[PDB]
């Protein structure tokens, strides 16, 4: 009976830095995802092995909802198979992903006159992530032969560089908050399901 | 993602018309939202219409308001741009792209669509 809670996820005030993306757990609840498709709201809705229209027929053990902001022109690295800075470093979905991402310009909410540098990225990292990892540290980065004792300094930087989202004319540039929904099925009962 | 190939383009006394075609090959277009971008000589690519999957929603540039029309035909995964009033300024190479998103969703911002066409040149 109880409607899974949505709202807190896509309206929630405070969105996740890429980097520290959120994961949120969907479970014990009714799931109506064409709601969510059948609507003007979304400037990506991309299922993989799946249609949206069809995700109310199913019942999972739990969902997850993974949500961050990037920039609209990094939602593409939000793919199976993609490279690059966001997906290399921040985020990284599996080859074989079953799901959805959904993606809408955050301007209005996001943005800031002078710029808001609360939202960041990871730029350096000594390695690829593997799909769903996550990386939160801070250490300075040795991106040459001296050791970094900590401080930044000759080729050693901090990891993680602002975005300072400012409304441009070139929505490429601006905000777009994310939400990756997976589907997960356990040895147990289904949790998560369509409406009947 | 699909393939997408402009047809229909050529050269057009002033005030003429032209229809465009955007067939799609691999996917259905059931899910997409396809839109019309032109580009001049030198210049960026300038969004002029949209259509959200749905058939619901179409949207123009004020540029090309009133003289053309988007429509999308699912059964033949082809999107058409019907382009009435052709002035000399709607000269330039027209592009279609796709996109995958929420039904009732289409935009004119290059950066929110994935596929794109060679484009075909339209000469006014
Ligand atoms: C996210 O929030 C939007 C907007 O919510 C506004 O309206 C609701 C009433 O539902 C109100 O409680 C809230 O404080 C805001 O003022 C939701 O979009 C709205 O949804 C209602 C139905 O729930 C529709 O009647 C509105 O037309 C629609 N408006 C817009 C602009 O979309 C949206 O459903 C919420 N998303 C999720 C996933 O819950």
């Amino acid at each position: 009976t109880n409607l899974c809670p949505f709202g807190e996820v896509f309206n929630a005030t405070r969105f996740a830095s890429v980097y520290a993306w959120n994961r949120k757990r969907i479970s014990n609840c009714v799931a109506d995802y064409s709601v969510l498709y059948n609507s003007a709201s979304f400037s990506t809705f991309k299922c993989y092995g799946v249609s949206p229209t069809k995700l109310n027929d199913l019942c999972f053990t739990n969902v997850y909802a993974d949500s961050f902001v990037i920039r609209g022109d990094e939602v593409r690295q939000i793919a199976p198979g993609q490279t690059g800075n966001i997906a290399d470093y921040n985020y990284k979905l599996p080859d074989d992903f079953t799901g959805c991402v959904i993606a809408w310009n955050s301007n209005n909410l996001d943005s800031k006159v002078g710029g808001n540098y609360n939202y960041l990225y990871r730029l350096f990292r000594k390695s690829n992530l593997k799909p769903f990892e996550r990386d939160i540290s801070t250490e300075i980065y040795q991106a040459g032969s001296t050791p970094c004792n900590g401080v930044k300094g000759f080729n050693c930087y901090f990891p993680l560089q602002s975005y300072g989202f400012q409304p441009t004319y070139g929505v490429g540039y601006q905000p777009y908050r994310v939400v990756v929904l997976s589907f997960e099925l356990l040895h147990a009962p289904a949790t998560v399901c369509g409406p009947k | 993602q699909v393939q997408l190939q402009e047809s229909g383009g050529g050269l057009v006394q002033p005030g003429g018309s032209l229809r465009l075609s955007c067939a799609a090959s691999g996917d259905t277009l059931d899910l997409y939202a396809i839109g019309w971008f032109r580009q001049t000589p030198g210049e960026e690519r300038e969004g002029v219409s949209c259509i959200s999957p749905s058939g619901s929603r179409t949207n123009y540039a004020d540029s090309v308001k009133g003289r053309f029309t988007i429509s999308r035909d699912n059964a033949k995964n082809t999107v058409y741009l019907q382009m009435n009033g052709l002035r000399p300024e709607d000269t330039a190479v027209y592009f279609c792209a796709g996109s995958r998103p929420s039904a009732h969703y289409c935009s004119h911002y290059p950066t929110e669509y994935d596929d794109w066409g060679q484009g075909t040149q339209v000469t006014v």
